[PDB]
RNA sequence: UGAUAUUGAAAUUCGUGGCUUUCUAACCCGCACCACUUAUCGUGGUGGGAGACAGUGUCAGGCGGGCAGUUUGA
RNA sequence: GAGUAGCGAAAGACGGGUGAGAAUCCCGUCCACCGAUUGACUAAGGUUUCCAGAGGAAGGCUCGUCCGCUCUGGGUUAGUCGGGUCCUAAGCUGAGGCCGACAGGCGUAGGCGAUGGAUAACAGGUUGAUAUUCCUGUACCACCUAUAUCGAUGGGGGGACGCAGUAGGAUAGGCGAAGCGUGCGAUUGGAUUGCACGUCUAAGCAGUAAGGCUGAGUAUUAGGCAAAUCCGGUACUCGGGCUGAGCUGUGAUGGGGAGAUCGAGUCGUUGAUUUCACACUGCCGAGAAAAGCCUCUAGAUAUAGGUGCCCGUACCGCAAACCGACACAGGUAGUCAAGAUGAGAAUUCUAAGGUGAGCGAGCGAACUCUCGUUAAGGAACUCGGCAAAAUGACCCCGUAACUUCGGGAGAAGGGGUGCUCUUUAGGGUUAACGCCCAGAAGAGCCGCAGUGAAUAGGCCCAAGCGACUGUUUAUCAAAAACACAGGUCUCUGCUAAACCGUAAGGUGAUGUAUAGGGGCUGACGCCUGCCCGGUG
């Protein structure tokens, strides 16, 4: 059976990560909120 | 700079025969391309250089009880000789 | 005319088709031709605001001459092509200049005959010229609606209006819908009817050859449950349990007008005809 | 769908008020040409079309399972 | 619960060796299994699993001396391969701009963006682990220095494109040879051209090459935002260019070989799903863009040596390295793909190559599962012929109603099919012999049986429903439900109705009443009666 889930480099950095993120507002609320959690990784 | 180009050389099995033709091996920085590893070479130790080619080799995971961690990232260049010899010992 | 198929196969059994014997040349003239990406029933923000729209054959947009400007300067009937984009056929026509630009074909011009425009040519038919130039009593097509801007009415395969009156500064017409119409004066018109006569008489036949054109098919609003259509819901089948058929949306579907009061053409308007 | 603001002008008409006409200076044009300009955006100029309407704000009446919140005894 | 269930699809045996310890590790022989794949490549994804020494705590469904596990040392080399220093599509962004309680939404020029276009390298050797990257040999491309031309930021040409169909030219590959090389020659009754293998080598250069396309000149000028000798028009005479697989040379005098420092590389025939090539013919559904490239003018002033950057490159990749919590009977784009048999990439057996399944040894109870056979009967079984059995290929003779004249149709129903020897008509290629591909008639021989195995429709009669191909409840419903071609009503005159959104902007549509949106009906045939009081 195929399953979620097919891993794809490209797609995952355009979806999530960095400069998405920063792109938006709400996507800088993220960023702002793992901070002050202190994630080792935030994107 | 010339020697910030330069780390130190590399001594195993595959570079031993490597000088057996005047093949040679070094550590540089990871910064410098070719055009520069050559025209270093000659600065320090007058040669004349006939080629330089170079690899990229990636950080690799190493454990002290189990731990995270991995080693530094490298690039080693190996340049032919036309005129000469290094006798790096 | 229109070549009727042999009942070889239950999809090809009543099935016609156009002979295309007027098309004179099978190609276009590259300098004339421009992308078109379909769109497919989707707007700006992506999402699907017209039914029924898809996936058909690949086309290249063609540059149709609709307001006719050349004036004084007569144009020679070089080929009658085939365009995908509409349902009338174009014509090409080569200017004295060497100017080469489509034109759309009237019901009868053959390949050769030259054409001409502006206020002061000849009322035969591949010609255009300002409505104040036309006799009482001509059939048109490609009708402008503001001067420079270019023809707008009648455009089809097979339609045309003619000129009935004058006044000061307008002019009547009768449109193909028999609705009747007063248009300025100063905008211009084509002589004759637009080609093409038997494209309406073409039978399908088949439902992928409906979908080579780009149509998706329809699903009635009685087959729906009631959080889609009206007329969703019911035991089996049910009829329309309402005091009018309503639309997708909820608004009336039959026989309640549409058009919009207040309109800078409800002075324009006569004799009203849908 | 009305009143009222943006909103002006001259006349005819029957009772200083209304009605209807006509005019154009306001407002409007997903309208032609010319600049910015490499530009099917925009802004400005020029001809045309329409015009005190339309659009827009406030107040008012109709319609309104299109959509909401609920009630539907012992 | 209990020393209980299970230990995850499939074949092993023995000999020798190593070790404290061997069904399980390494070497050998034989046997088996896949082979349109259990073989060879390569995207994606994973990130050191790759290699060599060493180890046996835990992991491994058993064991382990072994490992994709642990330990410490290694391994990836590019002007030409793929990507950037080149182009653009959908989309994504967008100076100024337009819109909006805020936040922000939209959008112009302009940019980003391959799954497409462009673009200069080949053969052989080599490591434990990399190679069109290192080495040997022979190349090609851009630039730089020594020894009129350049030319648009602009114009034009080009690039530049669908689907189906058949015929052809080649070549790769296969096959056969008393063509010639090499290397054998039998201890089971026989035989001795008798048995096995081999039978070639690029890019580049410079030659000629089936096929495919198609008038060429001169003058002229109201067009291509300015210009033009270029393009597009017009009038005239007169009726060889530019592309293209292959082949030959010569490379290179070398390189690789069946093999004993030496060593052959001929002839014939079958031939593509590759190439010439979307060429040619036909059809209607009418089949990207941009740069490189070639020209035009606004304008402007032939050998000799060198130089050539960044990123990827290991290994797995129908799998124990990927997605499924597992060393999991599932899923995972593309390329290559031999012989016998055949229409075949089907079937059965094998090649190149790979593998023997990470618990076993016995015994041969019940009962459960998967498979084979069955007296006499033959649907009596059961809700129901459910399941099983039977049919099955090629050839020939034959074939009903009904029909929308196409069908029904492989209707039904019958007969043939192995091998040997005679004689007999031709058709591919060649000067012939040859070498392939097919047929007809006769005379025999064997068996229970001749598509002797494997793979390959059961038929018929009548009734309801839906015309038909098609679609659907991922994971209890595939249908009489949904689509549909056709029919009908209605709304809509263009800044159209309709729809998305606060608006701006959009779809409709670069469309214009033979067009578009919505409601109902549902091929085709013959038809569709009455009622406008109530509601709209």
């Amino acid at each position: 059976v195929k399953r979620t889930y097919q891993p794809n480099k490209r797609k995952h950095s355009k979806v999530h990560g960095f400069r998405k993120r920063m792109s938006t507002k709400n996507g800088r609320k993220v960023l702002a909120r793992r901070r002050r959690k202190g994630r080792k990784v935030l994107s | 700079e010339a020697r910030d180009i330069l780390k130190r050389p590399v001594i195993t099995e595959k570079s031993s025969e490597a000088m057996a033709e005047d093949k040679y091996t070094f550590d540089v920085d990871t910064r410098v391309n070719k055009t520069q590893v050559k025209m270093a070479v000659e600065e320090i130790f007058n040669v004349k250089v006939a080629s330089v080619n170079i690899m990229n080799y990636k950080p690799k995971k190493k454990r002290m009880g189990r731990y995270q961690g991995y080693t530094n990232k490298r690039r080693k260049a190996i340049v032919t000789l036309k005129e000469g010899s290094i006798d790096l010992f | 005319a229109i070549k009727k198929y042999k009942p070889i196969t239950n999809g090809r059994r009543n099935m016609t088709s156009l002979d295309f014997a007027e098309i004179t040349k099978t190609t276009p003239e590259k300098s004339l031709l421009k992308p078109l990406p379909k769109k497919a029933g989707r707007n700006n923000q992506g999402k699907l605001t017209v039914r029924h729209h898809g996936g058909g054959h690949k086309r290249q947009y063609r540059v149709i001459d609709f307001k006719r400007n050349k004036d004084g300067i007569n144009a020679k009937v070089d080929s009658i092509q085939y365009d995908p984009n509409r349902s009338a056929n174009i014509a090409l026509v080569v200017y004295a200049d060497g100017e080469k630009r489509y034109i759309i074909a009237p019901k009868g011009l053959e390949v050769g005959q030259i054409v001409e425009s502006g206020a002061e040519a000849d009322i035969k038919v591949g010609n255009a010229l300002p409505l104040q130039n036309i006799p009482v009593g001509t059939v048109v097509h490609n009708i402008e609606l503001k001067p420079g801007k270019g023809g707008q009415i009648a455009r089809s395969a097979g339609a045309s209006a003619q000129v009935l009156g004058k006044e000061g500064k307008y002019v009547l017409i009768r449109l193909r819908s028999g609705e009747v119409r007063m248009i300025l004066s100063t905008c211009r018109a084509t002589i004759g009817q637009v080609g093409n006569l038997q494209h309406e008489l073409v039978n399908v036949g088949k439902a992928g050859r409906s979908r080579w054109k780009g149509i998706r098919p329809t699903v009635r609003g009685s087959v729906m449950n009631p959080n889609d259509h009206p007329h969703g819901g019911g035991e089996g089948r049910a009829p329309i349990g309402r005091p009018s058929p309503m639309s997708p949306w909820g608004k009336p579907t039959l026989g309640k007008k549409t058009r919009r009061g207040k309109k800078s053409s409800d002075k324009l308007i006569v004799r009203g005809r849908k």
